[PDB]
DNA sequence: GCTAATAAACTAAAAACTATTATTATG
DNA sequence: AATAATAGTTTTTAGTTTATTGGGC
């Protein structure tokens, strides 16, 4: 989120070390109150002017 | 819509962050409206649900 | 199809069986009763609609039509229901297996020949086409009817006659001081494919564990979702296979039923004349939208030939890099596509072919897809998945064609995102510790829904009335306090690394 | 409502084919609940379920004006499915059970209403006229062929083009298989015949179809045509 | 102070995959 | 006087409804 450029740099740093790891971060989403909490995966995607985490949801057993 | 949360990380660090469904499903964002075929209004178009009697009946429930 | 299941559960009714070893322990025949529960229970979670069976053998009493002595049936051949869960759990324990061996007898001497009439009567008797004709019993004994030769000798041309009609029989073991003296009096009497003649195993030795472990899927059979067509030169057409090796879940519908009686209302809802309280016809439907000024006004065919585009098929657009393609492209569930030669024979030929070329092409199948009538095509990428195996040459992955889903122009929203951000490399260095700290090996099938768990927690407790819904286990909760043991002070280092420690990452 | 509810309604129906106003009046009632069993838009029921258009083609009763009220309306509702029905734009020109359903509904119920007075008699002849190809003993034509043949006279002055294209059609289908379809067609044929007959006989332009349409082709018939041909 | 996305739950909706059978042929 | 083409069985699946933060002054 804007306005804190801390985090922004630690995002930065996080997009790296995936790059340099080849490391996927998995990760716990819940949506709101009454949106079920489920399990996706996050990816680093990068272009010039950004760099960001995608995520994509994933299943169960 | 953007999704301005703040994720945790472990037990002592969370990270304001700004998700984006940039990627979406096409779907139109105009309804279809079933009117009157008389009328062209949906005003006299109202729905009439009946939880007929299961047994060897009719009554709504 | 291919068939469905059958299988049905004998328990010896003897004394040997309502004892331990040390009777801290549960009785043989406690353990198997709550193992029976867990099953059914699994069975109603999973697939039901099978037949499930109970019959005891060794009582002083005898229910079977057959009406051989000690030979008395519990149930037959059922769907899993919660009245049959409810006799067996007025039973299960050591008290309701005095009130059971108060009510009914226990321990005498009978034939194996007996019991397997009975069972195979029992299949023979219900109409449907059974895929499995499993048989299981409990007991860890096989002594009784080898004292007598003359009942081995029955009992062992029996098995091999019910070998002879297919039917399937297991054991598990059951604890014993003794045990069931392996390979004494059964390793040709039990149809066994496998070996295990380490031990005679009077102590249990055996997969109880998972037939006491309960599974929450469906695991619905294998159907094919469709055998549409793609058409490669709108001349040469191939016949196909479609499927997905994944399926997001659901739950049940609400079968909304009467109050005082429980019984689900048969429900008509429909529209009518809101002007005059009349009731209105299809004819009178209208449909409508409207724009500005004029409201446009269009019909149900219309409404699909505006949807209509082409017939339901595959239509190839051409190949194209398999790296031309970047995973934050990503859409609706891939899914996956199969050669078939129900019509277009020979045409697995060309699959294969085609699938070996483009692997060494290392290039994408690039097709126009339409899923169903009316509906419009769209651009679909076919990987080629390539049959993976294992150490038992399962299909870990089968072969076949992945099918990707191409998501056009519109379906980006390009965020109004801000520039970008570097960072130090002793950061990354920080985030790369610390991942090895809580690098975690990936496996998919380690995870379930919580609210799918717990619901069923609610149903099956429900149906069984239990002192509690059962506290399903959220596998997605991090174990917070291991991380924070596994990093130590990493955080705070890179915190003040980064952040700047006056400031919070909080507002 | 399956092979137990379509036995059923076939039972009552050869019922009121047999019986005739002696208990027929506890039907208006009957009427008024399956229109409203129908006016369920739901596509739960099935296509033999369609069948229900015979049991509402009603010639048991006098049909209190009630019936009349709402026969038009069922009327414009089976035009409405029959201008989905034709359309091979939705792939399909078919509704296997439907045609005959509706044909006997119209059959019973045009006896009440629809003299030739407006274009709708018009329309309702061209959605019979468009009658490609068939399956399983082509029930569907004869089905059009009974219809038109009860009611031919209601489709007067509307019949008066076509003719040549409505004449051979008759001829192919009488000389096509299945013995229902050919008396389907005969029967058709002299409805068709006596109707135009009558037409031309009060005409003042009767000349014109007459020197050029009969006597040629009644030349031309020169097996069972020839009988035919001899009314003609 | 006003009332816009929104995923969730809820409908219908079409195909798979049935098993069944009116057919013509033929005596 | 026989064989044949043809039914919903579920199962996904794709519009609907709602009760949800949001831009306003």
């Amino acid at each position: 989120a804007r306005d804190d450029e801390a985090a922004a740099v630690a995002l930065s740093s996080l997009i790296h070390a995936l790059d340099d790891l080849d490391m996927v971060a998995i990760v716990r989403y819940a949506y709101d109150k009454r949106a079920n909490p489920q399990v996706g995966v996050a990816f680093p995607h990068i272009k010039h002017n950004y760099e960001c985490l995608v995520y994509v949801q994933l299943p169960f057993m | 819509i953007h999704w301005p949360c703040r994720l945790t990380i472990g037990s002592n660090l969370s990270i304001r962050i700004a998700a984006y469904k940039s990627i979406l499903q096409e779907r139109v964002k105009k309804t279809w409206t079933v009117v009157d075929a008389k009328t062209l209004k949906k005003e006299d178009i109202q729905k009439e649900t009946v939880y007929c009697l299961n047994d060897d009946d009719e009554t709504e429930v | 199809y291919s068939g469905r299941d059958s299988l049905i559960f004998l328990v010896d009714a003897s004394k040997a069986m309502f004892e331990s070893q040390s009777e801290d322990e549960l009785t043989p025949f406690d353990m198997s009763i709550q193992c029976i529960q867990s099953v059914y229970i699994s069975k109603i979670i999973s697939s039901d609609r099978d037949l499930l069976a109970v019959v005891f053998y060794g009582t002083e009493k005898d229910k079977n039509s057959v009406n051989f002595k000690n030979i008395y049936v519990l149930q037959e051949l059922d769907n899993p229901g919660a009245k049959r869960i409810l006799e067996l759990d007025q039973f299960k324990g050591q008290q309701g297996q005095k009130r059971f061996q108060d009510m009914m007898g226990h321990g005498s001497d009978y034939s194996l020949s007996e019991v397997l009439w009975v069972c195979a009567n029992l299949f023979s008797d219900v109409q449907f086409k059974m895929s499995h004709k499993r048989i299981m019993l409990f007991t860890n004994e096989d002594n009784p009817h080898g004292n007598d030769s003359a009942k081995a000798s029955r009992a062992r041309t029996k098995a091999g006659d019910l070998r002879d009609t297919g039917i399937f029989l297991d054991l598990m073991h059951l604890k014993k001081p003794g045990g069931f003296d392996i390979s004494l009096f059964y390793r040709d009497i039990i149809s066994i494919a496998e070996d295990e003649d380490l031990r005679v195993h009077f102590e249990e030795s055996s997969k109880l564990e998972d037939l006491l472990r309960k599974v929450r899927a469906k695991e619905t059979r294998k159907r094919a979702l469709s055998r549409l067509k793609l058409k490669l030169n709108k001349d040469i057409v191939i016949s196909v296979g479609i499927y997905n090796l994944v399926q997001k879940a659901l739950k049940p519908p609400p079968i909304k039923l009467y109050r005082e009686t429980n019984e689900p209302v048969k429900t008509k809802t429909r529209t009518f004349n809101t002007s005059t309280g009349g009731l209105l016809l299809p004819s009178d439907t209208k449909r409508s939208q409207i724009y500005g000024s004029r409201q446009i006004i269009l019909e149900k065919e219309e409404t699909e030939e505006l949807k209509r585009f082409d017939d339901p098929g595959l239509m190839l657009m051409g190949f194209k890099p398999l790296v031309l393609l970047k995973k934050h492209h990503y859409l609706r569930p891939s899914l996956f596509v199969y050669p078939e030669e129900s019509l277009v024979i020979g045409s697995s030929t060309l699959f294969s072919a085609l699938l070996i070329k483009c692997l060494e092409k290392e290039v994408a199948a690039l097709c126009r897809y339409t899923p169903r009538r009316n509906i419009p095509p769209y651009f679909v990428a076919l990987v080629p998945q390539e049959e993976e195996l294992d150490d038992q040459k399962i299909q870990v992955t089968p072969p076949g064609f992945q099918l990707v889903f191409l998501p056009f122009a519109d379906d980006k929203r390009k965020m109004p995102f801000t520039e970008k951000i570097m960072a130090t490399p002793e950061q990354v260095g920080k985030m790369k510790a610390i991942v090895e700290k809580l690098r975690f090996t990936y496996r998919s099938d380690s995870f379930e829904n919580p609210v799918l768990q717990q619901h069923f927690r609610n149903l099956e407790a429900l149906a069984l009335d239990l002192m509690e819904p059962e506290q399903a286990v959220d596998l997605t909760l991090p174990k917070v306090e291991a991380m924070n043991k596994r990093l130590g002070s990493l955080v705070d280092e890179f915190k003040e690394l980064v952040y700047p420690p006056d400031y919070n990452p909080e507002g | 409502c399956k092979i137990p509810a379509l036995d059923l309604l076939i039972k009552l129906l050869q019922t009121f084919r047999s019986s005739r106003l002696m208990d027929e009046f506890k039907i208006g009632e009957l009427f008024s609940k399956f229109y409203g069993e129908l006016a369920l838009k739901k596509k739960i029921p099935d296509t033999v379920l369609e069948k229900v258009y015979e049991l509402l083609g009603l010639l048991g009763e006098v049909h209190p004006s009630e019936m009349i009220n709402n026969a038009e309306n069922l009327f414009r509702a089976f035009l409405g499915e029959l201008k989905t029905q034709m359309t091979s734009a939705v792939r399909e020109p078919k509704l296997p059970v439907l045609a005959g359903c509706l044909k006997g509904l119209s059959s019973l119920l045009c006896n009440f209403t629809k003299s030739m007075e407006e274009d709708p008699q018009t329309s309702r002849e061209i959605f019979n006229f468009v009658l490609q190809i068939d399956l399983k003993r082509y029930a569907v034509p004869s089905a059009g062929l009974r219809l038109f043949a009860l009611h031919a006279s209601q489709f007067s002055t509307c019949l008066l083009d076509n003719y040549v294209s409505l004449f051979e059609v008759l001829l192919k289908w009488c000389a096509h298989t299945n013995v229902e379809l050919k008396k389907a067609a005969l029967s058709a044929l002299e409805s068709f015949l006596k109707q135009v007959s009558n037409m031309v006989a009060k005409n003042a332009e009767m000349h014109k179809n007459k020197l050029q349409y009969f006597m040629e082709q009644f030349y031309g018939i020169i097996n069972k045509e020839l009988s035919i041909a001899i009314r003609g």
